[PDB]
């Protein structure tokens, strides 16, 4: 005698935020999905997020460009945040090219057809000088949880590009992730639960794919778990 | 009795990691001991982990 739980309305407050609920829990399960998916959604989650950015001018990360105000390491350090979604292929090379005085910010990268930049508001620099132009193309790929500078090199093949500029990578797109459990009283029914999950994100995975997504992972680990075979 | 000499600078960046010492203004120190990943560590009632 058990019931099932059926995906009911899911709202949006804001591009980030989003309130997901899950009406027909039984008593004692709330808090149990309500963890599990907790913690598959922060750990597990694909995304994209840059990895690597060439410059021209610049041969290392401490140097400095003529006619900008931040340094080429804090630019790297604003380009780590630059929130982009890519559908098909999994490494896109996207090219910024900007001149004169003005703020370049993100939305001013050449947009490709299956690249979207969630917010164009970005601010990546900020220019000084009439003639300062600067041009770079930043390689971005697919990967899950968290990488970093140091490791990558592991897989070099062959980095002899001095211009390759490597960032970490923090491939994941949720920020931050809260569960409550509330009774359901449906008019006809003595206990039964709905889980409100309330998920904030850098506004790359729509709510309803992350679920499915972590209900997915969950369910083959526990497709393995059940079978013994001594 | 030196022909010529050649100074290099090396910048490397040091992350924080296991057995670092980390202290406050009032004299409370210590070394840190493990690096959880974001989900283990208390979290409040609004979801936004310690």
């Amino acid at each position: 005698e058990f019931l099932k739980p059926r995906l009911v309305d899911i709202e949006q407050v804001s591009s980030t935020h989003a309130k997901v609920t899950l009406e027909p829990l039984e008593r004692g399960f709330g808090h149990t999905l309500g963890n599990a998916l907790r913690r598959i959604l922060l750990s597990s989650m694909p995304g994209c997020a840059v990895t690597e950015v060439e410059i021209d001018g610049v041969l290392h990360e401490y140097s400095t460009k003529e006619g900008v105000q931040e340094d080429i390491l804090e630019i790297l350090l604003n380009l780590k945040g630059l929130a982009v979604r890519v559908q098909g292929k999994d490494e896109v090379i996207l090219t910024l090219n900007k001149s004169g005085i003005g703020p370049v910010t993100a939305a001013d990268i050449t947009h490709d057809g299956d690249v979207e930049i969630v917010k164009p508001q970005h601010v990546i620099c900020h220019l000084t000088d009439e003639n300062a132009s600067i041009s770079m193309r930043i390689k971005v790929q697919r990967g899950r949880g968290y990488v970093p500078a140091s490791t990558r090199i592991h897989s070099e093949e062959d980095e002899r590009p001095i211009g390759r500029l490597l960032v970490d990578a923090c491939y994941s797109p949720v920020e931050r992730i809260a569960y409550n459990v509330e009774a359901a009283r449906v008019e006809q029914r003595t206990d039964l639960d709905k889980l409100v999950i309330e998920m904030e994100t850098n506004g790359t995975i729509d709510p309803e794919e992350a679920i499915r997504r972590a209900a997915t992972i969950l369910a083959e680990q526990l497709e393995a778990f059940v079978d013994l075979r001594d | 009795g030196v022909l010529k000499i050649v100074k290099v600078y090396l910048a490397v960046k040091r992350r924080i990691q296991p057995g670092d010492k980390m202290a406050g203004r009032h004299g409370n120190k210590g070394v840190i001991s493990k690096i959880n990943p974001i989900e283990d560590m208390p979290y409040d009632e609004n979801g936004t982990p310690v």
